[PDB]
């Protein structure tokens, strides 16, 4: 029986334990001897799985953890609508969105900081921010600080519920695990609640609000003159006005006279050419189709009537004669560890991520976002970087279920099971066409570079030498260009500009236009399918290898996170799966480090520009097709090229991104002393330390310990991606600002 | 208590087999061999993965080294509390019974077991490298 | 006259690493302290906490000063 | 071979004989400590130098201590 | 209220509040003196 | 003066970078209203920097080929002319603050030292004998002097713990 | 201009020094490891016991050392 | 009963000991021939974490 189940009054709300530092560990309660232990307090502290071996106390912290996450982002989304109504240019750029920059942040002036507050424009002096936010406040149809104000008001309101949430929901009425269990009841209210529900009210506010507001502002009329969001919910002789199908009502939608409202609900296509961005009659009638096939897909697991589907059945029932057991075992494994659940929604959601990426940019969904090249590329590396990010989470956290989780007697001959018996066959399988790749696609570049250095152009891979076009992606685009005709024939356009036709420009500026793909887009593709293959091959090893392996037997004993098993067997450094976390990392880096210098390569050089009389100017004047063959290329025409914006911006507003290019450079090699060094060289050194403190009397009780072996690494990793990824940061605003 | 002679035609555990088995080595250097009695039929962790079902009785598996066989006796000991011993194989067809090399596993003292690398002094009275220099080959102070 | 200042300075850099590599070899391999007895190397050995704590100090107040002036400017 | 050696300082915890995952140690009868009995290292062939006898000895100094030497077969743990 | 001013005296809590204070000190100087090179 | 250096006050490239820097700001105060919001801002910044300019040359600052003002450190020359607040005097002002800082710290760690669990006095701060002793180390230089002349400064060699050797 | 880079020179001739001093003075021991002297100039490491000992040799010191020169050179 | 005084203060003098030169709390003197009889306790962790450890009656001094 699906019901709500908790226990009242669990846990006292006292500042008792607030004065216990490492109150929830059994090891940690005993206090610090050493100074690992301050270390030790902030990385167990939120592993509830290692606090306690109860699943219901263990439930219980996780859902009040996520109240508390919920309330932090809740904050944070009023602090951006709050300055957004205080220290912006919104209403300013409103009226001129294709001149004046976004702003939103000013600085004090103090030690001569103010001139960080540069001239955007609309009589106003701040930093330009790339977050998209004013063309979202657009689209949503804001026309007033007052409106991003109540917002903000709301925003902390929600905050401070959420907060509510999570004490009332862990002090006072704490759900029992039953609860938590009902996984078919979970799905059926977030795909017909949240989403489906969410999707039909947003769908509310578009037709009522954003698309009014916005045909308003399209057609030139002032912000000030245009009628207040309420006006029009409560006149249906306004919107009639706008569309003559309101004039009807309701009626049309209950008579299945649905074509009626063709004026409002449309599938158009391509983009809006007075703003550059999606037809919001176009993302009206897809929120409302996304909602109706929401609100039917939460009708389909059974909860407490004989209707609906039992997800353990249809596992039970989906079995072959090749894969013994099949997906037996699944329910109760997805239904008693969160990190199987963890692996999973982080895997997904960082896919889903890198999706968002690409999609928001062939397809700008928001007015004026598409000319808008410094938000336009934020936006993509941002989406591109934490889905990287969360995908090497659902790495380590299904390592964490195969070393805490995994039960050998739930798991007889299941798809789990036959994986284990072959995973020697997958790694090595998947190693060699690591070695395939690597070779033909970065090989690719050093025959070029060779040919190139030796005088050998027509020995090269390019479109004039020998080529190598992505044909299979080309065929594509033209069926997704021609589809409106033929496969898609209700749709006026096709969905993207990207797949070919007429550009369409706003302020001069390329908002898009076709892409078109060469040698250098297919040895480029290439890279990226050797550089994901090869960190899947990483985690994926780490995962497989994680209870055991040829080299250690009980690695499982020895836990996830452990430095190694000595320097037996020839040197057992990093076995961990851990370890091969921190190793992919390098490699997702790596991975996504190439995939972004891709998009701001191809879309300033082929892409973005300024289109005047008869012919576009792009950025860098079309030298993607005969500049990224070669690693030189790369490093000249790239690199080298594009820092001049953040190596000249001394004396500036974007002399902040030379500081933190600088400052990024740094943590970077600062990475290197830990990750190349060991703790057995900073121990001693440490000694003499103390030592100095003994003579002086000014040794402290609490011991100074050399860093741990997996801390060590844990540094390194972290300081390299901040340094690296800080790096590219600066150098791709600065650069985007300057020449956007 | 006396040398147990090793069965090669006893029963193996319920395994579909995996990709982690024995290699080449196992056919010209050696191998090593585990036998236990189980009282009832249970399911256990394959030391080179996968699950596998102990069967009632007498119980046999081939490792391609000693840690394993010693990694699955360490399981059956503490989880099923069994009592296993194992063996070295080589492809002459000659067995060499390794643990419990007396019967009695090593943790616990027994009689007659000779010391052996044993120290009479603490490490802080081991001599400086210089004076075991220019010695027939490469040695640690240690091992004078 | 670039290619020879180069040259030398990083063979000179790598003879010196070199240097007190074969100095600590030395201390594992020859050095027998009853035979050095009161002598300066042994001393050496009896204040090597304060030697070493010492070059820290001074490595640290270089970076830290060398480093935040740059910084500043 | 690794070279295994067990000092005067044994108190005969049996933890290193224990926590071998190879069986190289085990323990003997001994008039030393008042135990009675100390660790032996008869079967150091087998030893692949994991150090685990190390970190279960809790004696200052070790009184268990492995010094990693000639590598074969077994001392590299190879199953090929 | 005891336990709550053992939590606000940890080391933590102390480092916040101390570097705020000596952060503002700095700032405020800068503010009423700016551009100090020289005594 | 010293090393072929020449006064702020009348070095030519010190006054063309002072040109040079309100020029920059002054083309920018222009696209802004007079009573604009960033026009006062951009105004108050060209104040600052005529202020700079005059308090540095004031000081008897020495500048550079460069025209930029640059510090002489050997309390010789500095005393000498006129150049002790570029570096002598800051030595003693910081050397006081960090010295200060230091005896306050060893005061509070040989005081927590003699209690039940000195190492629980370290994560959770004594703050009422904190603050007596951060006021109390204001005569710090004194009692460093008192200290390391009745010799309890200092640890004997027999007390503090070593490696072999 | 000369001064800054100078006292960079300064702060990398004595780190390098403090980590090729600092091998060969705990060449023969340390705390961490009281019996170096009997394991040799070079070897591995002696376990994740006592902490974790990684690059804790004489020869370890020389390698990170190394680093040090290439940046003063 | 030879060693020194349960519960007082000596100085450990083994040189490959953590605690050289540091003093530790006497637990216990082994009066049976045991080569180390001395246990002592102190407040420090080692490295391994262990904070007590077996001494000589000469590897001991009362401090
Ligand atoms: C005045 C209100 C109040 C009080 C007195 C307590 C008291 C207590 N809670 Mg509790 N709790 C509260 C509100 C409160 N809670 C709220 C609003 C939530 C919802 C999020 C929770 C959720 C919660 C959980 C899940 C748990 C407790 C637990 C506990 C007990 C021990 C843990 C502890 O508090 O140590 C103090 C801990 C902290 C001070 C950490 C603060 C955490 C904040 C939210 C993180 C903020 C991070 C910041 C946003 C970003 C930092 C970035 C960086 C760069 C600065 C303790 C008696 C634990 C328990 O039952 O004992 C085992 C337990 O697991 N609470
Ligand atoms: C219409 C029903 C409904 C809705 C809308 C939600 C919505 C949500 N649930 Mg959920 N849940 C439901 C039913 C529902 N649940 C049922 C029936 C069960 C029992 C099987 C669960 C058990 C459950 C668990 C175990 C967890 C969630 C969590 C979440 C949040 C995930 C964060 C997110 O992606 O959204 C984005 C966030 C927002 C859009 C903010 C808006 C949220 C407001 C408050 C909508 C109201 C939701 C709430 C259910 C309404 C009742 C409140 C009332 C009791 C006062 C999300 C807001 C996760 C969580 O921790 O959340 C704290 C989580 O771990 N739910
Ligand atoms: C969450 C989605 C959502 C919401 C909230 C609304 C809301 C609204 N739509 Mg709408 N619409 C939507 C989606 C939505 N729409 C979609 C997806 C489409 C595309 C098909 C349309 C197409 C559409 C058209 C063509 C029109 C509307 C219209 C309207 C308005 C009138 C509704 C009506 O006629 O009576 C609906 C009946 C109710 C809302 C029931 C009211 C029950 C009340 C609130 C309960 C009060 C109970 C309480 C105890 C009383 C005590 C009070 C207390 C003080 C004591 C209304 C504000 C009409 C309009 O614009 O009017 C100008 C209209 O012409 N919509
Ligand atoms: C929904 C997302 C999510 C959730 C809920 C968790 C939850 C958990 N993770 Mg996990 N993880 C995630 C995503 C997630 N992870 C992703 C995307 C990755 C890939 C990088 C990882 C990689 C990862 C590893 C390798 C490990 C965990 C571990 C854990 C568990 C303990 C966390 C901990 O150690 O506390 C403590 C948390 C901290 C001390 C935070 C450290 C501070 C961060 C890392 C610095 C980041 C830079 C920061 C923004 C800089 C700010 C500016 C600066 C100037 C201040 C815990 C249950 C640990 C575990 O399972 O235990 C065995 C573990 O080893 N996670
Ligand atoms: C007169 C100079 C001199 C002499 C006679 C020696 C003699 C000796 N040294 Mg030594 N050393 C020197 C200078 C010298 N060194 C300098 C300048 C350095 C600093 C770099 C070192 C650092 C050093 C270390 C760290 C060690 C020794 C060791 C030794 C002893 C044995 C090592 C050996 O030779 O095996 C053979 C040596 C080799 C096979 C060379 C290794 C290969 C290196 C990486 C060169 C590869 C470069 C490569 C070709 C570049 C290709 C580029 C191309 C593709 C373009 C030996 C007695 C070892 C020792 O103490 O014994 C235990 C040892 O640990 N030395
Ligand atoms: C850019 C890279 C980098 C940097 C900056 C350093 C810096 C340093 N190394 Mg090092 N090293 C490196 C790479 C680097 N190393 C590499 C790749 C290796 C090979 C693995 C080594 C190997 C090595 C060894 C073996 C040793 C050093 C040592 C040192 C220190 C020498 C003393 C000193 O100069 O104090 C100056 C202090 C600084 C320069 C740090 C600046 C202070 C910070 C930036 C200010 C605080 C910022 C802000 C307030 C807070 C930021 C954090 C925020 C989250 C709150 C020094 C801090 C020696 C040592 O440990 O010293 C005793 C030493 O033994 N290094
Ligand atoms: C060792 C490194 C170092 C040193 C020596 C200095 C020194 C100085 N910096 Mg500076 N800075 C550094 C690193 C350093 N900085 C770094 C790494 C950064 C980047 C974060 C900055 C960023 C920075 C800025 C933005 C500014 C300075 C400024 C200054 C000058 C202001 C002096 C002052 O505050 O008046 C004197 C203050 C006192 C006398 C108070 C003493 C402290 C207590 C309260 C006195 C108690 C006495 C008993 C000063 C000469 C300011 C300036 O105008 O430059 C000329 C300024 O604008 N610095
Ligand atoms: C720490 C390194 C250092 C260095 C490299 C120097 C270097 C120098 N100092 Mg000096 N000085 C230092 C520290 C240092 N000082 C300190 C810590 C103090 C505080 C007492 C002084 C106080 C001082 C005075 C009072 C004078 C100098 C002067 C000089 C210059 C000439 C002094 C001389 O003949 O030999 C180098 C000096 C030293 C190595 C140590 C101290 C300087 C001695 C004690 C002064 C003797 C100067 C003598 C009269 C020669 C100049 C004759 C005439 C022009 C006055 C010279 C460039 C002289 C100068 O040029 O003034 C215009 C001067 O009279 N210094
Ligand atoms: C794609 C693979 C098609 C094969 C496929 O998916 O058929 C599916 C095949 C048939 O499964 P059954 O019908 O027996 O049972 C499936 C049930 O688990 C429910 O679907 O299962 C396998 O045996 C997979 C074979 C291992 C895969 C061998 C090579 C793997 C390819 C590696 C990547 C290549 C790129
Ligand atoms: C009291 C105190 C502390 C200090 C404790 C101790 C023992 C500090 C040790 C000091 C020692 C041993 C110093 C040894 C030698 C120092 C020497 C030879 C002095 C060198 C200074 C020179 C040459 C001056 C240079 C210059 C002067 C005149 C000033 C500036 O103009 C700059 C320059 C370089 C030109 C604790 C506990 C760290 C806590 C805190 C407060
Ligand atoms: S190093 Fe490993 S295999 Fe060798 S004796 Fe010690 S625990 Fe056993
Ligand atoms: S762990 Fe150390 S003290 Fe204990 S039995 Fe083994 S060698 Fe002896
Ligand atoms: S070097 Fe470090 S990680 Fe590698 S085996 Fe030795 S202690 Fe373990």
């Amino acid at each position: 029986k699906v019901k709500i189940a908790v226990d009242r009054n669990p846990v006292e709300t006292s500042f008792e334990k607030w004065a216990k530092p490492g109150h929830f560990s059994r090891t940690l309660s005993k206090g610090p001897n050493t100074t690992t232990w301050i270390w030790n307090l902030h990385a167990d502290a939120h592993d509830f799985d290692s606090h306690t071996s109860d699943l219901e106390e263990i439930s219980r912290k996780v859902f009040s953890a996520h109240f508390g996450q919920l309330g932090i982002i809740f904050i944070w989304l009023s602090g951006m609508y709050f300055h957004g109504a205080r220290f912006s240019n919104y209403e300013a750029w409103l009226s001129d969105p294709t001149h004046i920059k976004p702003s939103a942040q000013v600085v004090w002036p103090i030690v001569g900081q103010e001139i960080l507050n540069g001239d955007v424009g609309g009589g106003f002096q701040g930093i330009q921010i790339t977050s998209g936010f004013f063309q979202l406040w657009r689209a949503s149809g804001i026309t007033s600080e007052l409106q991003l104000y109540t917002t903000a008001i709301g925003g902390l309101v929600m905050a401070a519920a959420m907060f509510f949430a999570g004490w009332f929901h862990y002090h006072k009425a704490a759900p029992k695990l039953e609860w938590f269990q009902n996984v078919e009841s979970m799905l059926n209210h977030h795909l017909g609640g949240l989403l489906g529900l969410g999707s039909l009210a947003w769908a509310g506010h578009q037709i009522h609000v954003s698309l009014p507001v916005n045909k308003l502002l399209d057609a030139g009329v002032d912000p000030k003159e245009i009628p207040l969001p309420h006006d029009l919910l409560l006149n249906r002789a306004i919107m009639a006005d706008l569309y003559p199908s309101f004039a009807k009502g309701i009626a049309p939608f209950f008579t299945l006279n649905w074509s009626e409202y063709s004026d409002f609900l449309t599938f158009k296509g391509g983009l809006n050419p007075v703003t550059g961005g999606l037809w919001l009659s176009d993302t009206a009638h897809h929120h409302v189709a996304i909602a109706v096939l929401f609100l039917v897909a939460g009708h389909m697991y059974r909860t407490n009537w004989g209707i609906g589907h039992s997800m353990k059945e249809i596992l039970e029932a989906h079995r072959g004669p090749f894969t013994g057991e099949g997906h037996v075992g699944l329910y109760e494994i997805l239904t008693t560890s969160w990190h199987a659940q963890l692996a999973i929604n982080l895997a997904l959601f960082g896919s889903l991520s890198i999706i968002v990426a690409h999609h928001m940019y062939a397809m700008p969904p928001y007015p004026y976002l598409a000319t808008d090249y410094g938000t336009q590329l934020s936006l993509f590396t941002h989406h591109t970087w934490i889905g990287g990010f969360c995908i090497v989470g659902a790495g380590a956290h299904a390592a964490i279920f195969m070393v805490r989780d995994y039960d050998p007697t739930n798991n007889y001959n299941n798809l789990l099971d036959r994986v284990i018996r072959h995973r020697d066959a997958i790694i090595s399988h998947l190693n060699w066409v690591c070695i395939f790749l690597g070779f033909h696609s970065f090989g690719l570049y050093i025959h070029n570079d060779t040919m190139s250095a030796l005088g050998r152009p027509q020995d090269m891979f390019s479109d004039t030498a020998i080529q190598l076009q992505p044909v299979f992606a080309q065929w594509i685009q033209n069926t997704h260009f021609l589809a409106p005709q033929l496969t898609a024939p209700n749709a006026l356009a096709a969905t993207s500009l990207t797949w070919g036709g007429d550009l369409v420009a706003v302020g001069g500026k390329v908002a898009m236009m076709p892409i078109s793909l060469g040698t250098s887009d297919f040895m480029v593709h290439h890279i990226h399918a050797f550089t994901i293959h090869v960190t899947v091959l990483i985690l994926l090893k780490g995962v497989l290898f994680a209870r055991s392996s040829r080299l250690i037997p009980d690695k499982a004993n020895l836990g996830f996170r452990f430095p190694c098993d000595g320097p037996g067997r020839g040197g057992t450094c990093q076995v961990s799966a851990w370890d091969h976390v921190f190793l992919g990392l390098f490699w997702m880096y790596n991975s996504l480090s190439i995939v972004i210098f891709h998009f701001s390569w191809k879309m300033q050089s082929d892409v973005w520009g300024t289109v005047t009389a008869s012919g576009v100017s792009h950025i860098t004047g079309g030298n993607f097709a005969q500049s990224a063959n070669t690693i030189n290329g790369w490093l000249r025409d790239f690199l080298w090229a594009q820092s001049s914006q953040v190596i000249q911006s001394y004396g500036s507003a974007l002399s902040a991104y030379g500081l933190i290019f600088l400052g990024a450079h740094f943590v970077w090699a600062f990475s290197l002393m830990f990750l190349f060094s060991g703790r057995g060289y900073w121990q001693e050194l440490i000694e003499s330390i103390v030592w100095a403190h003994n003579k002086l009397k000014v040794a402290p009780a609490i011991q100074p310990r050399a860093l741990s072996i997996t801390q060590g690494r844990a540094v390194g990793v972290a300081h390299y991606l901040l340094g690296g990824i800080a790096t590219t940061w600066s150098f791709f605003l600065a650069r985007i600002i300057s020449v956007g | 208590w006396t040398v147990p002679t090793l069965n090669p035609d006893t029963p193996s555990p319920i395994f579909g087999g995996s990709t982690g088995g024995l290699l080449r080595k196992a056919q010209t250097e050696e191998f090593y061999v585990i036998t236990w009695e189980a009282k009832k039929e249970q399911i256990f962790e394959m030391p080179t993965g996968g699950a596998a079902i102990m069967r009632q009785g007498p119980n046999l598996l081939k490792f391609g080294k000693k840690e394993q066989c010693l990694a699955l006796t360490t399981q059956l000991r503490n989880k099923f509390k069994l009592t296993p011993c194992f063996y070295r194989v080589f492809p002459d067809g000659k067995v060499q019974y390794l643990h419990p090399a007396d019967g009695v596993y090593p943790e616990k003292v027994n009689a007659g077991r000779v010391g052996a690398n044993q120290n009479m002094r603490r490490i802080g009275q081991n001599v400086n490298p210089i004076k075991v220099k220019f010695s027939g080959r490469m040695m640690s102070p240690a091992e004078i | 006259q670039a290619a020879l200042y180069t040259h030398h300075q990083y063979i000179a850099g790598f003879i010196m690493c070199g240097a007190f590599a074969h100095g600590a070899i030395f201390f594992i391999r020859d050095y027998d302290p009853e035979q050095n007895k009161g002598n300066v190397l042994a001393r050496m050995l009896d204040h090597k906490e304060a030697l070493i704590s010492h070059l820290s100090w001074v490595s640290l107040f270089l970076g830290f000063h060398t480093l935040g002036l740059y910084v500043h400017n | 071979a690794h070279i295994v050696k067990i000092y005067d300082t044994c108190i005969g915890c049996t933890q290193c004989v224990r926590a071998c995952p190879l069986d190289v140690l085990e323990m003997v009868p001994w008039d030393g400590c008042k135990a009675s009995q100390m660790a032996s290292a008869p079967r150091t062939e087998d030893c692949v130098g994991c150090k685990r006898c190390e970190t279960a000895c809790p004696t200052d100094f070790l009184s268990v201590r492995v010094y990693l030497g000639s590598e074969s077969t077994r001392s590299m743990g190879l199953s090929y | 209220m005891k336990d709550f001013t053992t939590y606000l005296s940890t080391a933590p809590v102390i480092a916040t509040i101390w570097f705020t204070f000596t952060a503002g000190l700095l700032i405020e100087i800068n503010r009423y003196f700016p551009d100090p090179l020289v005594f | 003066d010293i090393a072929g250096l020449t006064p702020c006050s009348e070095s030519k490239a010190y006054a063309k970078l002072e040109k040079k820097e309100l020029k920059t700001l002054e083309k920018r105060l222009k696209q802004y209203e007079a009573d604009s919001a960033p026009a006062v801002a951009l105004k108050a910044t060209m104040e600052r920097t005529k202020a700079r300019f005059a308090n540095y040359a004031k000081a008897g600052l020495l500048c550079g080929n460069d025209g930029l003002p640059h510090l002489i450190a050997d309390p010789g020359l500095a005393l000498k002319y006129g150049h002790a607040g570029e570096v002598f005097i800051p030595t003693f002002g910081f050397l006081y603050v960090a010295g200060y800082i230091g005896y306050v710290g060893r005061q509070y760690l040989i005081a927590v030292k003699g209690e039940a669990k000195p190492t629980d006095k370290e994560i959770i701060i004594d703050v009422p004998l904190a603050t007596k002793l951060a006021w109390q180390g204001a005569g710090w230089p004194l009692a460093a002097v008192q200290e390391l002349q009745r010799g309890t400064l200092l640890e004997k060699e027999e007390n503090i713990t070593v490696s072999p050797r | 201009g000369d001064f800054l880079v100078h006292h960079a020179i300064a702060l990398g001739l004595h780190t390098t020094t403090l980590i090729l001093v600092k091998g060969a003075l705990d060449a023969r021991g340390s705390k961490l490891m009281p019996d170096k002297k009997d394991f040799g100039y070079s070897f591995p490491c002696d376990g994740p016991g006592r902490g974790g000992t990684c690059d804790i040799s004489a020869y370890d010191a020389f390698y990170l050392a190394v680093f040090w020169m290439l940046n003063t050179i | 009963e030879v060693g020194p005084k349960r519960g007082s203060l000596v100085k450990i003098l083994r040189p490959e000991s953590y605690w050289f030169n540091q003093v530790g709390k006497v637990v216990s003197v082994d009066q049976s021939g045991v080569r180390y009889p001395v246990v002592v306790r102190f407040e420090n962790q080692n490295y391994a974490g262990v904070t007590t450890n077996n001494y000589a009656l000469d590897e001991v001094v009362a401090a």
